[PDB]
């Protein structure tokens, strides 16, 4: 009954050149447990930016940023233990393998990486016995597939998901995220998902509409 | 470590380049060091042997000593006590079946030679064991020493002095090969001096002794700065590719840096990457280096040790690790939203 | 009633990996100078493919496509001579300055780089006396702008815009559409401009739907 | 050479990089080459001043000639007629008030010397001027050469044999200096060999006679194996650092290709930047090169002209092209579909 993360009054301000731009204009966001969040808008409206915030990627100009459970814990620690990323780009490795893309997170967070949990996780995204496949032997929704896998691996309490479906048709981006609610209940994860296909709001518990970095 | 690793693995021939540049530069420094050990020996092999704590020199106009200018007057070996006559020149040495130059070292009789040398100065030359073959010369033949007939007193091993093998005969005939009064060239001291030295007399260490050498100093110099920059060029050759290198890597560090990896173990996982490359390279160039100068040490004078193989083989890498935690240092600023482009 | 561009029941299916993909089937579009065409359809519907298909990126697996005026031309010459890109990153090369990243077309058809040519046009597109500056001294809008006016040096005949709005706000995304179909019009051009904010279709004189690599004509 | 020039102008820092590992291996191939042409002339000079065409030797068990082992007697000085013998030996110089070590060469009496060197043989020994500095002997002075009082006739110029000055007498003379009977170590020849050797005999060019000069060949040999080391690393060196820099501007590459830049475009882009970096480095290294040599060539033995600066360099330049379109192959193979997206 308490909330994952919270983001109090928050506001981004980049070096836009020569002037400066505010990106995020604040931003009022909770989520709890087995959430599904969508963010949506046009492009440039501070998506983006609003789920950078989220995952700790830069400190808000003005007001907080929460999560709990992470307190007294600098920006990049937090992101290893409690906060899974899926990127837009699937972000795989080259030289690394279906597999073993999950377990170098394993490995940078210094535990022995777990094959038989990878092969687990790989085959609950639909995978199963593709651990062993090389970037070139996925797909598009393959390796989209892989990514949230990896996501996963560390069993966070935070997952982002930054327009997952974007290089992908109506049918594989419906998989996904069906993948991603699915996953978001079976294992209680907050989710944020950045989205542009408002066709994929039924599939979120709620959803919040951005324009102009304010939220609404 | 574990990406760094398979990088490695799976873009083999991209590293085969730059391992075969480091390969190269290593075995050519390796051959270097062991040519320059080897002409270093082949000059001074014989002085050191004989290991002198200070040597006394004769100079003309007060000039810098030089082995081929000094002479020691019987008057001035009474003078040091405790200290011994050595006579050192380069002659012509003539048999019936062959001929040759040769260097001439001349002390007093009965002086025990070094083990390096073993035997002790007898009446007579005695003639090293390579030479005395190719003049077909056998212990107790006449043989022609610098225009004087000489007896040979047996064989011995080899010691160099100015490239040549060093034929060793009594302080008397020394006198009458090299036409001179003299009792020697220099004085060969083994304790320390208790004695000033006079206005034309001049004392040196066992090194200085060997600056006294015409080529010795004028040619290990400037083998010891060909040397000097094989060792920055392979520093910066690592440097300039690791840096570039690095910069290929940017994306795929800034996904791990996303996803939570410390700077810590980003720079550890690059300097991993170099440091197996940098430890190839260096390996294959010390033992192809070591093989060929092996190989060749029959025809060059090779000196080829443990320490002189694998001394400059450590240097290289080392330094190949000081230059990349240089190139490397780009690792921990990557800001990570690079992955969300 | 004569056509610049015409795609007739062009298909694309690329490798996915182990399988293939037929990420365009049957498109057909044509286009006549002076329409800015919309493709409308959401990221993954087959616009892109459509798009490479246009600026002779890639020859389709089947179906023809035809550029008039530079018929029995290679695909390389045909970009160079013929369209302007305006890649939906600003795609501007990082060593040149503003004025550079025009002057560096006009090297690269071999003709001296014409500095009067390369100002008006900054100017046109709103960028007087800033072709001095450098990438790191331009925002996003200013970027998309230099983009623009890079692709009219070499007076095209088709202009191919890949949702060159995707990283501005509501108001400065406006000027850039203000500012291609103004350009358009003015230089007589014929766009294709894929673009995923239905907002913006008020703008263009027709518009194509697509879903899943089909065109809904 | 549009892209590829302001790539230089505005990041200047990567290229100097490498620019100076360029320079700088130039740096040491040219002071090498230098000192391994100077070497061969302070082994050689005086003998390729005497000019030769052949030169019969004198062997011992049928082994390679070697200058210190050969001597000629008066009767097979005979055999060959239309012949000069050359009498060649080391031996320490000794003066009133200092002494050394230097080459004495001996030739019949009356001989002119060659207009490398001139005069003529005269009774006694012509010395070197910069040694008869050293020692401060002057004409009349008598001298201590390997044990025997002579007077110096004259000075000359400075020739050199194995590192040493050449001291030139006559004869008669060198025998004393040398203490042996015959007439010469070897034979000079200029005119084309009329008379066939002995089994113990053997001819030999001007080339092949310098094999039998102790330190000619291994020492050579062994500067010349370096220096052919150094070509290689150089090449290799442009090779692995160009291939790892081209797969760098990849993505510049690719907007060009998407623009419509042709291959040649590309291709003659890449090889412009390279050869500007290679020149820079080359012209920069060879310069510090040249001006380092003719600073040491006074202590050190080093010769220095213009093709033994430029040729090198020329040559390391030559192998930088071969090398970096080995290196740009790929800039041709390069989709433009990579501009399309990220
Ligand atoms: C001015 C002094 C000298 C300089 C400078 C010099 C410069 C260099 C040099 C520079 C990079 C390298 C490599 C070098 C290497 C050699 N060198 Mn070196 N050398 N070097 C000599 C004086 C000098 N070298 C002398 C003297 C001999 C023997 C002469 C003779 O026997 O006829 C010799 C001979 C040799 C030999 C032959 C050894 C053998 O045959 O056993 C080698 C190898
Ligand atoms: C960059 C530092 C490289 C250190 C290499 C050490 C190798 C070494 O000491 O081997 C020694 C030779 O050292 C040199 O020639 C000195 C070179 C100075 C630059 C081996 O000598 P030795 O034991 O055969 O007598």
């Amino acid at each position: 009954a308490a909330p994952v993360l919270s983001i109090t009054n928050a506001s981004v301000v980049y070096p836009d050149g020569i002037s400066t731009v505010t990106a995020l204009d604040s931003a009022n966001v909770e989520i709890f447990p087995g959430e599904l969040v969508a963010i949506v808008g046009e492009s440039g409206s501070g998506k983006s930016t609003l789920l950078s915030i989220a995952g700790f990627l830069q400190e808000p100009t003005s007001g907080t940023v929460t999560l709990h459970g992470a307190e007294g814990l600098d920006a990049t620690s937090t992101r290893r233990e409690h906060i899974g990323f899926v990127f837009q780009q699937p972000n795989l490795l080259g030289s690394l393998t279906a597999r073993e893309q999950l377990l170098i997170t394993d490995h940078l967070r210094g535990i022995k990486p777990r094959k038989d949990r990878a092969d687990e996780l790989l085959a609950r995204v639909g995978l199963k016995g593709l651990g062993g496949r090389r970037v070139a032997q996925l797909s598009g929704g393959q390796r989209q597939r892989v990514n949230i896998a990896r996501a996963l691996m560390g069993n966070p309490q935070l997952l982002l998901a930054d327009e997952p479906t974007s290089a992908l048709d109506a049918r594989l981006s419906k998989e996904i995220v069906e993948l991603l609610r699915d996953v978001t209940k079976e294992f209680a994860l907050a989710t944020l998902m950045v989205t542009h296909d408002r066709s994929q709001l039924a599939y979120a518990d709620r959803f919040v509409e951005m324009a102009d970095g304010k939220a609404l | 470590m574990f990406l760094g690793i398979r990088d490695i693995r799976a873009a083999a021939g991209r590293f085969a380049l730059i391992a075969s540049v480091v390969g190269l530069i290593t075995l050519l420094i390796v051959m270097l060091t062991g040519l320059t050990q080897g002409l270093g020996k082949q000059n001074t092999s014989a002085i050191e042997a004989l290991a002198p704590h200070s040597v006394v020199f004769t100079t003309a106009g007060g000039s810098s000593p030089e082995f081929t200018s000094s002479e020691i007057s019987e008057q001035q070996a009474e003078r040091w006590k405790d200290s011994t006559p050595l006579g050192v020149s380069q002659t012509r040495i003539e048999s019936d079946q062959n001929a040759n130059t040769t260097a001439v070292m001349g002390l007093p009789e009965g002086t025990p030679l070094p083990d390096s040398v073993g035997g002790f100065i007898e009446q007579g030359a005695l003639l090293p064991a390579e030479l005395a073959d190719f003049l077909h010369v056998r212990a107790g033949d006449h043989i022609t020493l610098g225009g004087a007939t000489v007896t040979v007193a047996g064989t011995v091993k080899t010691e160099n002095y100015s490239h040549t093998p060093v034929v060793w005969v009594d302080t008397a005939t020394w006198q009458l090969v090299s036409h001179t009064k003299a009792v020697g060239t220099v004085l060969l001291l083994n304790q320390e001096p208790t004695i000033q030295p006079q206005d034309n007399e001049v004392v040196t260490d066992l090194k200085g002794a060997f600056q006294a050498m015409p080529a010795y100093k004028s040619e290990r110099s400037s083998l010891l700065s060909m040397q000097a920059f094989l060792y920055i060029i392979s520093a910066l050759v690592t440097v300039a590719f690791l840096t570039v290198w690095t910069l290929q890597r940017t994306r795929d560090i800034a996904v791990l840096a996303a996803l939570g990896a410390s700077k810590r173990y980003l720079l550890i996982d690059a300097l991993g990457q170099a440091a197996i490359i940098l430890a190839a390279g260096v390996a294959l160039g010390a033992g192809i280096g070591a093989l060929l100068g092996w190989l060749i040490a029959g025809s060059v004078p090779f000196s080829l040790g443990w320490v002189s193989v694998l001394g400059p083989a450590l240097g290289i890498w080392l330094l190949g690790l000081i230059g990349a935690t240089i190139a490397v240092r780009n690792v921990t600023k990557v800001d990570p939203q690079i992955a969300l482009g």
